[PDB]
């Protein structure tokens, strides 16, 4: 197991913006063409892996048309915390949001789960 | 009398606080005797049935009056509580104490508490324990955590002066109990390190351990004044070599041509990958750093196409480096202690260039020998004295009476007994005969010799146990030897086979005839007790450690594997098993902590692996195993052979005798004038200066002819005839001695002989060569015999010979104990070649030098088909293996020298039977061979030598008169002197100058804050040299450029000062006058230093004039008294070093002329390269240096070695030189290498050891 | 291993004579491929005209009526990596006497780098009807007789200078 760091919950309030945490302690350094985060997102609870954002030595956004433009990436990885930004969070938003890391050299490659919860 | 025992009722507590309020009203020491723990003198007797394990009252008067109770236990142990209710909760009457008293001392309670601990320890030792180690720790815990409630039953809680608290290990036992608590209800690593260390304090306390222990803190509170010279001298030494080398390790070789518009900066910007850097640096085939190189010709050279440059990292991670000062100190640490050393002179000089090995030199020498020995010293002297004191302070039956009578009288203890030890000796000689290529035949004929051999010892045994009773059997101390093992030969024939080699150990018992090698034998078994005390301490220590770094770094070794690892696999040395742990922390105290803490620190990070293998290396080496010599060097401060001689006295002689018997029934003025005068001629003075200059001149000629020679073709032709010219001379030095001394006085001489021998081999050469008789065999080697030519200088100098002679009267002493040690080699051998002969063969792709995946290659005729199919594969065996106990010796040697064993013990711990192909840790167990062997080997023996050579020159130093021998006459009137310095009276006070001015500064010079704050400026001058870094921007060079103009312009202040009023005075004082040096010293190196870097173009000497700034540092050694006591016991040791430097270099010079003649034109492996072979006088005695400390022996071996191909080619060309192939010659390259490293051993280890310890005796008393 | 070592610069008419080429590697370890071109000029000639080019183990004569049939390769045998590169000439003649140029072409093979390394070498020879020894050897052997006699005279005339002191103390006795 990796050494990952995500809230399983987070509930945020309708029409704000919500971060995302996903933060990692892996030991080996970030090589920027060794690294790779992947993030994806669940409707229901075992509802298709929706990945909505690649990393390609830089921050690829899948632009998903679920999630027109409000996403963007918050963090710095090679400061290790690769979370997510959330403009203008909405009830669809809710749902099972995942992030998934590789850490080359390192062989293993790891998890991030977090249920968003919208209020109202 | 005897029954003082008597209850604590609540009326003795009463009459008791009477007494105090009478003595508060109003308003001693206790028997050692009735000391709590010690034992009920038997003045009392027997305690009444009742009244033991109880509260009873006080029996000391001093504490009669104050208020307490005492119980005892049934072993009579004297137990001091507080009367005092805990609290004010219950009272010395509550039945809750009495029950505790009772529990608390019964054996019972201990025996708990300790078996606890030990299966504690054994579930720590624990990598991964299971789900039902939680239910144990519970355990634990309740049972620990009861134990220490009991505890603070019995005495309180922080009352009185006898409490749970007042205890500091039951304080440890609460602060344990509270942390596993806080951890449990809400750090972990830190927290079972807590644990572990109750085994340091619990198990102390047992008998026999606790004067080792007593010993080894009195050793480390005695080191005070050694560890802060060593810190300051380690710093000076520092500061010179970041001087020297700093930012030299980056030097680098760099492409010349490049992919174009790629400048050295965007090549760096980019790379960071090994297969980068190598596209752009240069790497040799299996290096993970860059070749080093210099920018001079006498340093490492660069491949054509690529040019030196400084940019990149330093090597080994980055932390080898003279960069910093931090850095500097490490490597200086290194250097002092002699691990690896030999990497790093190496690295610096192909860096720097080959004249640096001067300082390389002096620091070895004078350096780091001087500073282990003080080491050594200072614990042995603790020792000594602690055993003094300690010494001084204790001051159906009919059947069996027939058959035993019978057996008894059948067997002769005078004979049979003899002929047993002389058929061990034929069966250890039976067992020495087995090697790995052996014939079927020949197993079973050895086979067949094992069985005879065991039935004859255990028809022995049994008649033995027969004829004297059973009982009285087992009672001797030789015959439970006996016993046990004929039992387990026995069984085994019914990895035991290994322990028969130990029959061999009974030869010991006919060492009563001979009287030295008795006494040695006796000496030794003195020393067993204290031997396995300090055994006992020593293997807890590492077991805590072990289990320290493991929960601390074993994490982080799993983790960060892929840093330490190419193939991301953990490392052969390791820390995350108990196992690998334990045996990184061996190694440590064996002394190689530098190579596991650079993969520590890579992966833990650097502060917490430099304070775990300090403090661990600190305790074991530098305390324990010098109490392992200082408890031998104490120590050495029925026959029946003899009854079979007699017998045979009259057998032979009688029998003889009645042979003959029956054989009877049968049947010149002038002359002697020229002796004279011959005579006054070899003794002039004039006639020994002539001939000191010939055998110095004749030694530099052999040196001159290096593989270069024939480039330099005058000064060939001029050295045949320059031979020519000296052997003559000597043939005359030898006639004329004939006729002044006579053949007598000549031939009994022992220099005459050998002078006599060089001359001869010399006169055949001559001969030979003249004759045309040469160019044969004998004539080539009779040319290497050339080489002890250089042997005649040590007849004429005094010094080289007081020291031969020292070394010549111990032989005698040293043979003995060689004997010793030789037997126990030879079994460790024995058992070695059962184990591991033939076994260390693989199958490696030579191309990269690789086993193959043994999932590939199972066996050997698995390689031998790849062979068919594929080239580059070979069924390699290790040069140095245990296939027969000829080789098994020299593999020992390694071992215990621990030069090459780590080879070794790879490939037994990989060892999977005779033709298979070994496999990663197979037998991963097989160092606890090595653990034994390499204990014994190097802590016993080796320390068994320096003893006994010790011993016999105190003994030496006795018969003459306490004269010492290593010094010379003049050198002697030297020694009285400066002895005659540290006992100097004060001398009288400097008359005050009377000029209102004079006065008033004599009076502030005279001031002790005066010389404080010049000794606190000295500080701040050594820490502004110590802030100098490589990369400092201009602005930091100068500012300290001004720091140090002002610290010269001050100094210079306060030498003025004194010499106004001092005046003349001023220069009546040895330490004025070196500051005055000191000052002008410092000013000229200033000013002649600034014009270099700008008039002149020398960065070399820019540094090496710069050095002079150390000198004002060094004026630090007057403040410090301790410091100065051992700088002058030093001073005082200088001139019998001085002695021994010289024979050191005498023997050195002859190896390196005997190994450019042989060792020349080899295969350049190993150890053997470009700047360190044996092609000219320099390169040679660099290596020589090296291997005078035994670093490397083993790597430049074993390019000598290997003497057929594949490994080597007769025929290789040379170019440029005549001599054809680069084929070694193995018995004269073990030979070489062997007898210089024991020479070495005995002259400059043993001697400087000597020195060290009789002056700084001297120097203390 | 390698030393670069010169050649003679003399030989003897009608006797054979080998002319010397060294050339090490900086770094004994490093792999190349080697090939060499012979240049000469005749004494009171002006020109360099290349006699011979040897290359992976084959020696290419130019026409020369001056080398037809009496040069031979004494380098390095069956390597393709040469360093050392000499000639053996075969009945010398008169006109073998001039400068010669050794040029060493060497290819370099490295990582993932090859170098061009070209170095040249001057040799100056003469031919004549006798060899005759070196000065340093007959100095060096006339120096070496005069060293015995010296010494030897210091000896005997310090004998007997000490000789008469002696018998004067046995007449005093
Ligand atoms: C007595 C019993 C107790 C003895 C134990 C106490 C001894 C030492 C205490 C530990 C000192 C803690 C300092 C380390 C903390 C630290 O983080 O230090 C930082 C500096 C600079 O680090 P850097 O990143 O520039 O290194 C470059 C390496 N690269 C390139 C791979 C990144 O490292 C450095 O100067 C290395 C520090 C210098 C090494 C200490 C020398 C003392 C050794 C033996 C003492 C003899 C007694
Ligand atoms: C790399 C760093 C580069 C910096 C090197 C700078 C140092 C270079 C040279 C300075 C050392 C020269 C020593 C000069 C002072 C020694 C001396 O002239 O003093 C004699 C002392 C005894 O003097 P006193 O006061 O006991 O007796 C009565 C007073 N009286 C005898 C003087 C009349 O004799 C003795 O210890 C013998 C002196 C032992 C000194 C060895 C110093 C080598 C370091
Ligand atoms: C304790 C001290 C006095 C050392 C003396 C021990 C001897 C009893 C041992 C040590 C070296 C041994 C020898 C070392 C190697 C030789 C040759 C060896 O033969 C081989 O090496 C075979 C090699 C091959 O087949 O290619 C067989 C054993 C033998 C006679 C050994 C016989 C017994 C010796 C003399
Ligand atoms: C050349 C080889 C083949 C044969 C000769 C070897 C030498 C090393 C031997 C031959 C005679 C030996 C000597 C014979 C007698 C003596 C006396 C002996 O010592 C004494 O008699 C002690 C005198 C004293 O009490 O001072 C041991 C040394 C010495 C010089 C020996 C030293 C070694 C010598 C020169
Ligand atoms: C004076 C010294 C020799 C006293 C101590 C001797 C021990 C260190 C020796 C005695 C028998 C040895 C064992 C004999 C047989 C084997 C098999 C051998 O090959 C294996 O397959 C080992 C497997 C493993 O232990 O991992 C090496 C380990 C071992 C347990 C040996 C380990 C070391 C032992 C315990
Ligand atoms: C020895 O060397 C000189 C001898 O020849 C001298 O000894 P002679 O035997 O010749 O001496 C003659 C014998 N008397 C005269 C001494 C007895
Ligand atoms: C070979 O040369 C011998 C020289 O060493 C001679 O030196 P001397 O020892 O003779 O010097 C004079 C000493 N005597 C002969 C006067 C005593
Ligand atoms: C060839 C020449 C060999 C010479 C012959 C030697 C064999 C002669 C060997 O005889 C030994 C003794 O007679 C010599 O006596 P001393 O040398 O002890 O007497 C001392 C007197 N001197 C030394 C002061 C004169
Ligand atoms: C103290 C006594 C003094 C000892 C000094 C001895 C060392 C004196 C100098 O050491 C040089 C020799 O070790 C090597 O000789 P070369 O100079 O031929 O080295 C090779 C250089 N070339 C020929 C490749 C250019
Ligand atoms: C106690 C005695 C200790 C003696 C220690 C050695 C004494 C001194 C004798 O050792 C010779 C070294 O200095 C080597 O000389 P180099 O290698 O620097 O030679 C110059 C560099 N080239 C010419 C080869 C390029
Ligand atoms: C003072 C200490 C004395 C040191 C004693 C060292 C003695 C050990 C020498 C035994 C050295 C004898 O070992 C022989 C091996 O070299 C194997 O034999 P080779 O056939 O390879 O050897 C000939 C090579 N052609
Ligand atoms: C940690 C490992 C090495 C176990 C060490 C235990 C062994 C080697 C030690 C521990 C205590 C030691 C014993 C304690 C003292 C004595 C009494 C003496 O008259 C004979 C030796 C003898 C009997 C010692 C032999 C070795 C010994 C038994
Ligand atoms: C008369 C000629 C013979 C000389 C002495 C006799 C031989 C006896 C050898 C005694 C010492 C052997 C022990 C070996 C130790 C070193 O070789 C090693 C050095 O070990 P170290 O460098 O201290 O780790
Ligand atoms: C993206 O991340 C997922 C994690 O589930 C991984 O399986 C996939 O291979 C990644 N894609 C790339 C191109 O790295």
């Amino acid at each position: 197991s990796m050494e990952v760091t995500v809230p399983a919950t987070l509930n945020v309030l309708n029409g704000s913006d919500a971060r995302l945490p996903c933060t990692f302690n892996s030991c080996y350094t970030v090589n920027h063409k060794q690294f790779s985060l992947n993030w994806t997102y669940q409707e229901c609870n075992n509802c298709s892996e929706e990945m909505f954002l690649q990393f390609r030595m830089k921050i690829i956004n899948l632009k998903l048309e679920r999630f027109q433009d409000r996403v963007e990436f918050s963090g710095n990885p090679s400061k290790y915390d690769v979370s997510v930004m959330l403009r203008n969070v909405q009830p669809e938003d809710e749902g099972i949001y995942n992030c998934y890391i590789m850490n080359p050299p390192d062989r293993h490659r790891g998890h991030g789960k977090i249920h968003l919860q919208v209020l109202m | 009398g005897p029954q003082s025992f008597v209850h604590f009722t609540k009326q003795s507590l009463a009459l008791i606080e009477q007494r105090i309020a009478e003595r508060k009203s109003k308003e001693p020491k206790p028997s050692s005797d009735l000391e709590a723990g010690k034992q009920l003198p038997f003045i009392y007797g027997d305690i009444p049935p009742g009244m033991v394990s109880e509260p009873l009252e006080d029996l000391d008067p001093y504490y009669a009056d104050k208020k307490t109770f005492i119980v005892l236990n049934k072993g009579k142990t004297i137990f001091r509580f507080n009367a005092t209710p805990a609290l004010y909760m219950l009272s010395p009457f509550s039945p809750l104490r009495r029950i505790s008293i009772k529990i608390l001392v019964h054996s019972l309670f201990s025996m708990l508490i300790m078996c606890t601990i030990l299966t504690n320890c054994i579930f720590m030792t624990m990598n991964n324990p299971p789900d039902w180690t939680k239910n144990v720790k519970y355990t634990f815990t309740g049972i620990y955590t009861f134990e220490s409630l009991v505890k603070i039953l019995a005495r309180g809680f922080c009352v009185g002066e006898f409490t749970f608290l007042r205890d500091p290990w039951n304080w440890l036992d609460f602060v344990v109990i509270v942390f596993a608590y806080l951890t449990e209800f809400v750090n972990v690593s830190a927290l079972r390190t807590f644990r572990v260390l109750r085994a340091l304090k619990t198990i102390s306390v047992i008998p026999g351990l606790k004067t080792i222990v007593g010993a080894l803190i009195q050793s480390v509170k005695k080191l005070s004044d050694v560890m802060i010279l060593t810190v300051f001298c380690l710093s000076v030494f520092a500061l010179i070599g970041l001087q020297l080398f700093m930012g030299n390790l980056k030097h680098k070789c760099f492409r010349n041509s490049l992919e174009n518009n790629e400048t050295l900066e965007s090549i760096m910007n980019t790379l960071e990958s090994e297969e980068d850097f190598r596209k752009y640096f240069y790497y040799l085939e299996g290096s993970k750093d860059a070749l080093l190189c210099g920018f001079s010709t006498d340093s490492g050279q660069c491949p054509e196409g690529y040019t030196c440059v400084k940019i990149g990292r330093n090597p080994d991670y980055g932390y080898t480096s003279f960069d910093t000062f931090s850095w500097a100190f490490l490597a200086l640490f290194r250097l002092m202690t002699q691990d690896y050393w030999e990497n790093l002179y190496q690295q610096t000089l192909r860096a720097a260039g080959k004249t640096y090995m001067i300082f390389f030199v002096v620091v070895i020498f004078l350096g780091s020998f001087y500073l282990i020995n003080l080491i050594l010293a200072v614990v042995a002297m603790a020792y000594e004295e602690q055993n003094q004191a300690n010494i001084e302070e204790a001051k159906c039956s009919p059947y069996w009476i027939k058959f035993k009578k019978c057996i008894y009288f059948i067997v002769m203890d005078p004979f049979v007994d003899l002929a047993i030890t002389i058929c061990i000796v034929l069966n250890t000689l039976f067992m020495a005969m087995e090697h790995h290529p052996m014939t079927e035949e020949f197993k079973n004929v050895l086979a067949i010799r094992n069985l005879v051999f065991t039935g004859i010892f255990a028809a022995e045994m049994v008649l033995k146990l027969i004829a004297m009773d059973p009982y009285e059997y087992f009672q001797v101390g030789w015959n439970i030897f006996d016993s046990l093992i004929v039992t387990l030969s026995l069984v085994e024939l019914f990895g035991l086979s290994v322990l028969r080699s130990f029959r061999l150990l009974r030869v010991f018992k006919l060492a009563k005839s001979w009287p030295t090698l008795n006494m040695l034998i006796k000496i030794i078994g003195n020393s067993v007790g204290a031997f396995g005390n300090l055994m006992l301490v020593l293997f807890i220590i590492v077991f805590i450690f072990a289990v320290v770094g493991m929960q601390l770094f074993g994490k982080s070794y799993k983790e960060c594997v892929c840093k330490i690892n190419d193939d991301c696999t953990l490392p052969r040395w390791h820390m995350n098993d108990f196992f690998h742990s334990f045996l990184i922390v061996f190694r440590v105290l064996c002394g190689e902590w530098i190579e596991t803490m650079w993969d520590c620190m890579e992966v833990a990070g650097q502060a917490m692996c430099l304070i775990f293998y300090m403090m661990v290396f600190f305790i074991g080496n530098l305390v324990v195993l010098n109490l392992f010599l200082a408890l031998l060097l104490s120590s050495f401060s029925a026959n029946n052979l003899q009854i079979a001689v007699t017998r045979i006295k009259k057998g032979i002689n009688y029998v003889k005798q009645t042979l003959r018997e029956f054989i009877l029934k049968a049947f010149g003025k002038i002359w002697w004038n020229i002796r004279k005068t011959c005579y006054k001629i070899v003794e002039h003075s004039w006639f020994e200066s002539f001939i000191v200059l010939m055998i110095l001149l004749s030694s530099g000629a052999l040196a001159f002819e290096d593989i270069y020679i024939e480039r330099k073709k005058t000064i060939k032709i001029i050295l045949e005839y320059a031979d020519k010219i000296f052997t003559y001379i000597f043939i005359l030095e030898m006639l004329l001695k004939w006729i002044a001394y006579g053949y007598k006085t000549y031939f009994t001489n022992a220099w005459c002989w050998l002078d006599f021998l060089i001359v001869d081999v010399s006169l055949v050469t001559l001969v030979a060569n003249t004759l045309g008789y040469s160019d044969l065999g004998p004539i080539k080697s009779l040319r290497t015999l050339r080489a002890l030519r250089p042997l005649r200088a040590l007849s004429r100098f005094e010094g080289m010979r007081v020291v031969v002679n020292a070394l010549i009267g111990a032989i005698p002493s040293i043979m003995n104990v060689l004997l010793v040690c030789l037997i126990f080699w030879l079994i460790f051998s024995i058992m070695g070649v059962n184990l591991f002969a033939g076994k260390f063969y693989e199958c490696i792709n030579t191309t990269d030098g690789s086993r193959f995946p043994a999932s590939q290659v199972p066996n050997r005729s698995e390689c031998f088909a790849l062979m068919n199919v594929s080239q580059n594969v070979r069924w390699k065996n290790l040069k140095v293996n245990f296939d027969n106990v000829g080789l098994g010796y020299l593999s020992l040697l390694q071992v215990a020298t621990f030069k090459g064993w780590t080879i070794i013990m790879y490939a037994a711990v990989d060892s999977v039977n005779v033709d298979k192909q070994p496999k990663y840790e197979y037998s991963l167990y097989m160092y606890i061979y090595f653990i034994f062997f390499i204990i014994f080997g190097s802590f016993f023996t080796l320390n068994l030598f320096i003893c006994v050579i010790i011993d016999n020159f105190n003994q030496q130093k006795k018969k003459l008169g306490g004269q010492d021998i290593f010094m010379t006459e003049e050198q002697k009137k030297y020694y009285n002197a400066m002895k005659k310095l540290g006992s100097k009276k004060p001398q009288k006070p400097i008359p005050r100058p009377g000029n209102k001015i004079q006065g008033c500064i004599f009076d502030l010079v005279t001031n002790q804050a005066f010389d404080i704050s010049i000794m606190v400026l000295i500080c701040l001058n050594m820490v502004t040299m110590m802030v100098e870094k490589e990369g400092q921007s201009q602005h930091m060079t100068e500012v300290l450029y001004w720091i140090n103009v002002v610290f010269i312009i001050l100094f210079t202040g306060e030498c003025v000062l004194k010499l106004i009023s001092l005046r003349h005075y001023y220069f009546t004082v040895g330490w004025n006058i070196f500051d005055f040096v000191v000052v002008i010293i410092s000013i000229v190196g200033m000013f002649l230093a600034d014009l270099i870097e700008t008039y002149f173009v020398s960065p070399t000497l820019f540094r090496v004039i710069r050095l002079a700034r150390i000198g004002r540092i060094l004026r630090l050694v007057k403040g410090a008294k301790g410091i100065r006591t051992l700088l002058f016991a030093l001073m005082m040791s200088l001139p019998a070093l001085f002695n021994i430097g010289l024979l050191l270099f005498l023997v050195m010079f002859i190896y390196a002329i005997f190994g450019m003649s042989n060792f020349a034109y080899v295969k350049k492996e190993d150890g053997i390269n470009d700047m360190f072979n044996f092609e000219t006088f320099g390169n040679s005695m660099i290596c020589l240096f090296q291997i005078t400390t035994s670093a490397g022996w083993d790597g430049l071996l074993a390019p000598i070695l290997n003497s057929k191909p594949p490994d080597c080619d007769p025929k290789k060309v040379h170019p440029g030189s005549s001599v054809e192939g680069d084929c070694g010659n193995p018995s004269v390259g073990i030979f070489y290498f062997v007898s210089y490293i024991i020479i070495s051993f005995l002259v400059v280890v043993n001697m400087y050891i000597a020195v060290i310890l009789e002056n700084f005796s001297v120097a203390t008393e | 291993g390698c030393v670069e070592v010169d050649s003679e610069t003399e030989a003897v008419y009608g006797m054979t004579f080998k002319i010397l080429c060294i050339s090490c590697k900086r770094r004994s370890e490093t792999n190349a491929e080697t090939f060499t071109e012979w240049t000469f000029r005749q004494k009171g000639t002006e020109e360099f005209v290349k006699i011979l080019r040897y290359e992976n183990e084959v020696l290419q004569l130019e026409e020369d009526e001056r080398f037809e049939g009496r040069v031979v390769w004494n380098g390095s045998r069956g390597t393709k990596d040469l360093q050392d590169l000499s000639i053996f000439i075969t009945n010398v003649t008169y006109n073998h006497s001039g400068d010669y140029e050794c040029h060493v072409y060497r290819l370099l093979f490295f990582e993932n780098y090859e170098h061009n390394t070209s170095v040249v070498k001057k040799i100056h020879i003469e031919v004549v009807d006798k060899a005759n020894r070196d000065m340093a050897s007959i100095v060096s052997e006339i120096m070496m007789y005069v060293l015995i006699v010296v010494l030897t005279i210091w000896l005997v005339a310090e004998m007997i200078y000490c000789y008469k002191k002696i018998a004067a103390a046995t007449e005093t006795a």
